[PDB]
């Protein structure tokens, strides 16, 4: 891999004790949501990464089962359309055996985006085929 | 010889307790002591 | 006017009685020694006690009831309120259980 | 002994045990089934599989040729539990658990 010089220097700086929107309590899923927050606040396009993760997603349902405990996501081909930033944490991931967090990192990134750009997303929970009505 | 036969007991009683927890004082030392968390190295570099 | 509740988490681990709560990102939080309530179905509910706030968040509870019904991935909610129990003369003459009810 | 296909490589030999780090693709071997770890070209070990860990990394009990173990060797499975030759013409013969005489 050839991280591109910007990723290598806010690996290098303590970005976990920088301010943030909400304040977090630390864990293992929200330290890469912190530095995806600040490597996508420098670029100034958050929602490229968060657009990236429902590929993960997408791809990811088409991996063989089991596939974080094998994988390579410099061998996946999906993965080569993903974002620089996105694509960096991923092996950063995998280096450190903790690729089954990306469902759990992606929550973290888009409530730290929401904080920032002023959103609340409130969770309606519905019956099984029962979407159809939320007018209530 | 039965108050000998009842510390008999409680010593055969105390021993498997108090031997059963070295052993398991052990396993936490060489498992509390497996540093994890997230390893902050240049992976690249390899 | 609604009667909101106050969510915290999701269950993660039930290790027979004991078990152990997520945080949902962002969410409230809980305290010590306080009362929460899993909730096994929409209208039922399942007491826990804390007993240990981690350094990540994760709550570890000690549940009280319907510990069968308790299953992983079940939404908790909060009271916010150290456990009080109904007390007086009007509960003399009756069988109740450590949570108060009857 | 059918050595089907590489399940892994040799990663840690703590005496007379050992755990393989998965081959390409996690084959995934059965438990309590025989290993052939190619200790050289044409010369096997043996081992039973003992711990199917979530990580992938297999835990075998080594049966022979212990000495000759050594980190990073391709490790081949069976596939098949554990069968020893049996009969009349087995009598009066010291043999191995394993089977050799």
């Amino acid at each position: 891999y050839t991280p591109p010089e910007g990723l290598k220097k806010l690996y290098a700086s303590d970005f976990e004790n920088s301010k943030y929107p909400l304040n977090i309590v630390p864990s293992d899923s929200v330290l890469f949501a912190k530095f995806l927050y600040k490597a996508a606040e420098e670029k100034g396009n958050f929602d490229n990464i968060l657009s990236d993760f429902q590929k993960i997603a997408a791809a990811a349902s088409k991996l063989p089962i089991f596939w974080e405990r094998t994988a390579v996501v410099e061998k996946i081909p999906e993965f080569k359309q993903l974002s620089e930033p996105t694509f960096f944490t991923l092996v950063w991931m995998q280096n450190n055996g903790m690729l089954e967090l990306i469902q759990e990192v992606a929550e973290v990134y888009e409530t730290f985006v929401n904080a920032k750009q002023k959103k609340a997303v409130a969770k309606i929970f519905v019956a099984p085929g029962g979407e159809k009505n939320v007018e209530e | 010889q039965q108050r000998t036969s009842s510390l008999y007991n409680k010593t055969r009683q105390f021993g498997i307790t108090a031997a059963l927890i070295e052993i398991l004082s052990a396993m936490s030392s060489l498992e509390g002591n497996a540093m994890k968390g997230v390893r902050r190295n240049k992976f690249w570099e390899g | 006017f609604f009667k909101t509740t106050e969510m915290i988490g999701y269950v993660h681990s039930i290790d027979g009685t004991i078990a152990t709560l997520i945080p949902a990102p962002g969410n409230p939080g809980v305290a010590y020694n306080t009362i929460i309530q899993i909730q096994v179905s929409p209208t039922t509910f399942a007491a826990g006690l804390v007993f240990n706030l981690e350094k990540d968040g994760r709550i570890g509870i000690i549940l009280m009831d319907n510990i069968t019904e308790v299953q992983s991935g079940q939404k908790v909610m909060a009271t916010g309120q150290l456990l009080h129990i109904p007390v007086g003369a009007g509960v003399l003459g009756k069988v109740v259980n450590p949570l108060g009810h009857e």
